[PDB]
């Protein structure tokens, strides 16, 4: 079974840059290799077929080339519409296999997050469970660290994070971290805090509240 | 040329489901039909192919025995009969087409795709959302939101003030909780001075359970 | 000669001038090869398709395809080859008679010797 090792899995670039995405096949696949673009919530679109032929209707700034088992997708002048996933694919043998994907994200200035913490609502507590939400809004880059502290006891294993895709206007991210507790566990502590670490902040920022 | 998938939905582990791909603008006798799936937050994975001229079929190993791909050339339609489904088969399933058919395991590029159809395999029962306020803080730009918790299956849609409020809104992708139910939050940033003078209502819609919920978010 | 054309089957004959050409190619390959077979269909002038087969399968193999018809905008009103690594080694010509009728019972096979 032929593996398509794609790299880099993620890259950060500006409009007008040149972008090179590479894919290494674990065996000879000749030229039965294709490149696809996918945007969130949409089906993939074909870009390059048979390793180096540009598909009808694709802007000429895209191009692919072959050198042995090394395949290369090149965008000569990155455009606004070009930020998406790119997947390589081999179809020379059963099974058809894809690369793991390359997300091309827009570059911009570092922006610190605005941090907000939300106590669990009264209506949710009547159900016996308590969710505490920490929000990090419009920051860049994506790398951010959130840690929950409950009466300054560090929490682990009881939180989940979610991140938006880059905003269409300002190209920033937002992150939500949710701390889930039983109501009984929630009611035996007082000070709930989330502490955020990010490039744009000179030191960690802590938002907190007292239950009640 | 167009590809239209249908037949998606929700089933239990070990259950059955049949996808169908209606093709138009080309004869499926001279193109190969593919199913490619994409689990939530993952990449594309090839599932199965059929060369209807030669009647030859091919399967990813993770689905062999369980799935059966077929085609009706008179209806210009392909089918993916999925049996013995597992939770890891939860994905958006795309139908795709490549020109030409080979008598051996070899295909040209997939130049047309369908729009995708969601398939969920889970023991969880269909369930509408619980919507809880994320009330703005007293310590003064303010953020407020809605916690859309414990619904099943995906998707839910969230708007604010019946679509009138779109600036500053972020709706996060759902998270599969250990309970087997989904959860997400939708937040919006508004001027601090408007809290208490402007009404904020998140409109939650969950088609799979035929459920609508409006919830007003105000300071505690 | 490592790859030999075993036969060509015209699949929609006769057909409309505006219809596409549906062909089935059968070939044989004696041992594995490193480069691609390239199949061209040509209206003698416009190229109607170029199918690419690589890695070449060993043994007897078949493939079908649908190539698009030529454009009458380029044709005056009054009025298949394979290569390995860019070296044309076989070529078949047909006579064609708006309803097109391909005289598929009289193929004209031309073979060339190449180094593989």
């Amino acid at each position: 079974d032929i593996q398509m090792t794609q790299s880099p899995s993620s890259l950060s670039a500006s409009v007008g840059d040149r972008v090179t995405i590479t894919c290494r096949a674990s065996q000879s696949v000749s030229s039965a290799v294709a490149w696809y673009q996918q945007k969130p919530g949409k089906a993939p679109k074909l870009l390059i077929y048979s390793a180096s032929s540009l598909y009808s209707g694709v802007p000429s700034r895209f191009s692919g080339s072959r050198s042995g088992t090394d395949f290369t997708l090149t965008i000569s002048s990155l455009q606004p519409e070009d930020f998406a996933t790119y997947y390589c694919q081999q179809s020379s043998d059963d099974p058809i296999t894809f690369g793991q994907g390359t997300k091309v994200e827009i570059k911009r200035t570092v922006a610190a997050p605005s941090v907000f913490i939300f106590p669990p609502s009264d209506s949710q507590l009547k159900s016996g469970t308590a969710s505490v939400v920490c929000l990090l809004n419009n920051f860049y880059p994506r790398e951010a660290k959130v840690q929950w502290k409950v009466d300054n006891a560090l929490q682990s294993g009881n939180s989940q994070e979610s991140v938006t895709e880059q905003d269409s206007k300002d190209s920033t991210y937002s992150l939500s971290s949710t701390l889930t507790l039983s109501k009984a566990d929630y009611e035996k502590h007082k000070v709930y805090a989330c502490e955020v670490t990010h490039q744009g902040l000179s030191s960690p920022v802590t938002k907190s509240f007292n239950r009640g | 040329v167009q590809l239209v998938e249908s037949g998606g939905g929700l089933v239990q582990p070990g259950g059955s489901l049949r996808l169908s791909c209606a093709a138009s603008g080309f004869n499926i006798s001279y193109s190969s039909i593919h199913w490619v799936r994409q689990a939530p937050g993952k990449g594309l994975e090839w599932v199965a192919s059929i060369s209807s001229y030669y009647g030859s079929t091919y399967y990813a190993d993770s689905v062999k025995g369980r799935f059966t791909i077929s085609a009706d050339t008179s209806k210009n339609t392909a089918y993916l009969q999925m049996n013995s489904l597992r939770a890891e088969d939860t994905a958006v399933y795309y139908c795709a087409r490549s020109r030409g058919q080979a008598s051996w395991d070899y295909w040209w590029a997939m130049d047309y795709w369908g729009q995708g159809t969601l398939v969920t395999v889970s023991s969880a029962s269909t369930k509408g959302p619980s919507v809880f306020p994320l009330a703005p803080s007293s310590k003064s730009t303010a953020a407020l939101g809605c916690l859309v918790k414990d619904y099943f299956p995906e998707p839910v849609t969230v708007s604010w003030n019946s679509g009138a409020l779109t600036s500053g809104v972020h709706t996060f992708p759902a998270v599969l909780q250990s309970s087997g139910l989904y959860s997400l939050s939708s937040v919006v940033t508004v001027p601090s001075s408007s809290l208490g003078t402007q009404t904020y209502i998140c409109n939650v819609n969950h088609k799979p359970s035929n459920t609508k919920v409006d919830k007003k978010v105000e300071p505690k | 000669s490592i790859v030999s054309l075993l036969g060509i089957k015209v699949l929609n004959n006769p057909a409309k001038f505006t219809d596409p050409y549906e062909f089935e190619i059968t070939f044989e390959c004696l041992e594995s090869l490193k480069h691609d077979l390239e199949w061209k269909l040509t209206y003698v002038d416009q190229e109607l398709d170029s199918i690419l087969v690589g890695p070449v399968p060993v043994g007897v193999n078949k493939f079908v395809f649908s190539a698009d018809p030529p454009s009458a905008e380029l044709i005056p009103a009054s009025e298949l080859s394979c290569s390995y690594d860019g070296r044309e080694f076989v070529r078949v010509g047909y006579y064609v008679n708006i309803v097109r009728n391909i005289l598929a019972e009289k193929p004209r096979v031309t073979r060339f010797n190449i180094v593989w």
